[PDB]
């Protein structure tokens, strides 16, 4: 059983007030099961893309999902991720 | 690749237990038990990869199965129902895709032991006539009053079981159609040379073998308990 | 159910020819088995057919199989009393015992016998025990002859049966009347049957 | 050289619930899917098919039909088979395909995983465990390769139907396989700089720190990053003690600029 790494990053360089694309990319973990949301300001976003689940040469899964966003000076972006192997399910941030 | 069965047939009462078990040799891995009904292909009940292991087959309910060693496989009917009348086959196999059938087993399930009687048998000895005609002797083995229907006819010369020259009634026949209770009558014929019902150094022996109640079924009745048990009837040849 | 056979039954002369069908949806399909069952018998394997298109023959049997068309045939070349039985085709989905067998619900052949001397009689049996106990044989007629069950509750007609003396290659059919009265006789035991105009009665 | 990768991933929670999902891979491109809840293989490029006929896409897809659902109660028959010495739930993942060398050549291969760790391959005309592998598996080896019609068509699949297949794939993509997808780079600093990079086909790159003429040995290459529009995405960081950094540029280097590097100064 092994723990999900998360990344986070935007597709184009981010400028304020510009749509862009937000990439969560999910890799490392067994078993396969996963729940990965997108959150803007700790809130649930809709239209969240997922890649099909695939898996590495060392066998483990990666996933990755992106969605539509438009970076702001106030507006926060985070990739929440729950797995068994997690007690708590772990967020990261979108930063810069 | 040797498998067997027993018992091979069996009269039981609803809400009994029965045991059938299966027991092969062949050390293979793999046990199945199936039931053959009229109109029906065979169908799986219950089938086992090995020993201590037993698994649900396609129609399960009802029965329960037991894999005590690799030789064994049991079928179990802790309450027997009328439903479960039948033949059923036991196989066995190993990782290839042969299965290895048993000879069958004959089930039968009545609702009630009460008619239950085992038949008379009488031997009837070779026409003069027929002997004068045509050089042959046909003997008539009678089996009457019996019940319910499962019996097994044979014929033995000299304690040896033959059958060439013999022919049994594929059903028996109804003594009283009018009636549910009714008992059966079998005839069966063996025909020879008629040198050879001539000599006297040739005993005939017609043997039915009976399938009623076990030495442990209860009997409240005034008449002998009606066990399986063979009963015959013989004759000597004479010139 | 997956596995159709066809025809249902069939009845067919001594020295005949026959052809059973076997018509099947089990996926995948790696094997298709024939079995001959004897009545009140076990299952005797005739033949196995595990190619694509596929062909057979063991004796007197043959059998093809089309596992495009999910089709198999299996042939009786001249066939004898012994064939009397029912032929059930059977289905393997695995070449190993991961395998579940899928059976056809069987076709039922009966063969009649080519009785070629007839000598039709009825005879008096007595009982090896008793001396006023008796039976009556009906014996030696050919296969055209129906026996006709008993115009009488107290009177016992069982139907005709063929018996093979294999030593001689002999065949007979008999049936066998009786009667727990004593005023009755054997030139009255079968009036109720259509018996050859010929029939011995011996007195 | 290009390798043709068949993935599949099955899940078996109990006695019941099983679901079964693959996708193919040809290099880096994805060019099939097949989740549990479709009936059909979709086909993810134009040129997915190849240079197979509808004919014979139709009949193959159709024995993948079969084998998905031949494959589940295999699976679920052998672990009644061992039992109790295993049991659910229960993570199988299959690795199928072939790797296409310069003229005719390749080697096809087929792996298998069972709960996350390599146990078994099939290798020239049977199954078998490989080393490190459990010894319970070999009741489930004996079974498998009592089965010659699998056998027979694993070896048809892996020596003659995969490469020929590849082979329509390479001719039928290779407008896809070579495009060329142009990097844009950024920078950023936290309390380290960090030269971002996204947008480039395909993966060879070359990112650098420099201060003039001169290559920085500290720069720290990260992890290659997928975009979803099959695209790569890459950051290349440095450390420096603050108010160093003025004079320091970012350099990127790729097949797609033909030689016109991109430098960005801070
Ligand atoms: C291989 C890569 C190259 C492919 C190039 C084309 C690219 C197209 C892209 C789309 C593909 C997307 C899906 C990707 C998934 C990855 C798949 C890789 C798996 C390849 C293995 C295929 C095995 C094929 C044979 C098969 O289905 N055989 C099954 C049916 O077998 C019956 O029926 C057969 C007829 N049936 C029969 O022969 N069927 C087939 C016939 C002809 C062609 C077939 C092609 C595909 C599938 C079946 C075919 C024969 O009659 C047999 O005798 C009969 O038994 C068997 O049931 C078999 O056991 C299935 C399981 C095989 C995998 C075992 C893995 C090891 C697991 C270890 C377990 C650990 C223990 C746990 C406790
Ligand atoms: C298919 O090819 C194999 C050998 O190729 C290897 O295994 C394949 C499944 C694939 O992974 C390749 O890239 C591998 O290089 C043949 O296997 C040989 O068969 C002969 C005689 O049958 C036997 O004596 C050899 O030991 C086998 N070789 C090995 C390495 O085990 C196989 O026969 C081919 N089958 C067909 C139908 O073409
Ligand atoms: C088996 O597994 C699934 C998925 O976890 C679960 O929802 C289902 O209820 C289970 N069923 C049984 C009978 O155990
Ligand atoms: C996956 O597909 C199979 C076959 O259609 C189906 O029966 C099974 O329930 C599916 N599993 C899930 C978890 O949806």
């Amino acid at each position: 059983q092994k723990t999900p790494q998360i990344q986070v990053y935007s597709r184009h360089p981010p400028e304020n007030g510009k749509p862009n694309i937000l990439n969560c990319y999910v890799t490392q973990f067994h078993p396969p099961h996963i729940e990965i949301q997108m959150l803007k300001n700790g809130k649930k976003i809709p239209k969240v893309e997922m890649s099909d689940m695939s898996f590495s040469k060392d066998w483990s899964f990666y996933i990755l999902a992106h969605t539509e966003f438009t970076p702001t000076e106030t507006d926060t972006y985070a990739c929440r991720v729950k797995h068994a192997s997690m007690a708590e399910p772990k967020t990261v941030y979108w930063d810069r | 690749a040797a498998v067997t069965q027993s018992p091979r047939n069996k009269v039981a009462v609803t809400g009994g237990k029965v045991t059938l078990s299966c027991n092969q040799t062949n050390n293979h891995n793999n046990m199945y038990w199936y039931r053959q009904d009229t109109g029906h292909g065979l169908r799986l009940i219950h089938y086992s990869y090995g020993a201590g292991s037993t698994e649900k087959g396609d129609i399960p309910d009802g029965y329960k199965a037991s894999r005590p060693s690799q030789e064994n496989f049991s079928l179990i009917l802790e309450l027997a129902t009328p439903s479960q009348t039948s033949v059923y086959f036991c196989a066995s196999g190993d990782e290839g895709y042969t299965q290895y059938f048993g000879p069958g087993t004959r089930l039968l399930v009545l609702e009630d032991l009460r008619n239950v009687t085992p038949p008379k048998v009488s031997l009837f000895e070779p026409s003069k006539a027929e002997i004068s005609h045509t050089q042959k002797a046909t003997l008539v083995c009678l089996a009457t009053g019996f019940y319910p229907d499962h019996v097994e006819l044979s014929w033995w010369v000299n304690g040896k079981e033959v059958h060439s020259g013999v022919c049994t009634d594929p059903q028996p026949l109804k003594e009283q159609p009018a009636l549910n209770d009714s008992r059966y009558s079998l005839s069966s014929r063996l025909r020879v040379s008629a040198t050879f019902w001539q000599n006297p150094r040739n005993h005939f022996r017609c043997q039915v073998q009976f399938y009623g109640l076990s030495e442990n079924d209860e009997w409240t009745q005034d008449r002998a308990k009606p066990v399986t048990q063979i009963v015959s009837a013989e004759a000597w040849g004479r010139a | 159910t997956q596995v159709e056979q066809s025809p249902q039954s069939l009845v067919v002369r001594q020295g005949e020819n026959c052809v059973l069908q076997c018509n099947y949806s089990v996926t995948p399909d790696n094997h298709l088995r024939w079995f001959k069952q004897d009545t009140g018998k076990g299952l005797v394997s005739l033949t196995v057919l595990v190619d694509q298109k596929d062909k057979t023959s063991n004796g007197r049997y043959s059998a093809t199989l089309d596992k495009d068309a999910k089709h198999s045939t299996l042939h009786i070349t001249a066939t004898l009393l012994d064939d009397t039985a029912t032929y059930i085709c059977v289905v393997g989905d695995r070449g190993s015992a991961l395998g579940r067998l899928h059976f056809g619900a069987g076709t039922q052949l009966i063969v009649i016998p080519d009785i070629q001397n007839p000598d039709p009689a009825v005879y008096q049996l007595r009982d090896s025990k008793s001396s006023d106990k008796s039976v009556c044989l009906f014996t030696d007629f050919d296969s055209q002859t129906n026996v006709s069950q008993s115009k009488d509750s107290d009177v016992y007609i069982t139907d005709k049966c063929v018996l093979d003396m294999r030593s001689m290659d002999f065949k007979s059919n008999s049936a066998v009347a009786w009667s727990n009265k004593s005023d009755f006789a054997c030139a009255n035991a079968f009036n109720n049957s259509i018996i050859p105009e010929d029939t011995f009665f011996p007195s | 050289n290009y390798t043709f990768r068949c993935l599949q991933m099955s899940s078996f929670a109990n006695r019941s619930w099983s679901r079964t999902d693959s996708v193919v891979w040809l290099g880096d491109l994805q060019t099939h899917r097949w989740s549990n809840d479709s009936a059909t293989i979709s086909f993810t490029k134009p040129w997915s098919q190849g240079k197979l006929s509808n004919q014979q896409w139709e009949k193959l897809q159709h024995m993948f039909q079969v084998y998905r659902v031949s494959f589940t109660r295999d699976i679920q028959e052998l672990v009644k088979m061992m039992s109790p010495k295993e049991d659910y739930p229960i993570e199988i993942q299959l690795s199928a395909g072939c790797e296409m060398y310069p003229g005719n050549a390749s080697e096809s291969f087929l792996h298998v995983a069972f709960q996350g760790k390599y146990v078994v391959r099939f290798w020239g005309t049977s199954w078998q465990t490989v080393p490190g592998a459990p010894s319970w598996l070999d009741l489930p080896i004996k079974v498998l390769n009592a089965d010659q019609g699998t056998s027979a068509t694993v070896q048809m699949l892996l020596n003659d139907t995969c490469p020929l297949f590849v082979r329509g794939l390479l001719e039928a993509g290779k407008s896809d396989l070579e495009k060329q997808e142009k990097p844009v780079a950024w920078l950023s600093s936290v309390p380290q700089l960090v030269c971002h990079v996204s947008g480039f086909y395909p993966k060879p790159v070359w990112v650098m720190w420099m201060r003039g003429d001169q290559e920085q040995q500290g720069t720290h290459r990260g992890d290659f990053l997928p975009n979803a529009d099959e695209t790569w995405y890459l950051q290349a960081t440095l450390d420096v003690e603050a108010g160093e950094e003025a004079g320091l540029a970012c350099r990127v280097k790729h097949s797609s600029l033909g030689g016109q590097d991109i430098i960005l100064y801070w």
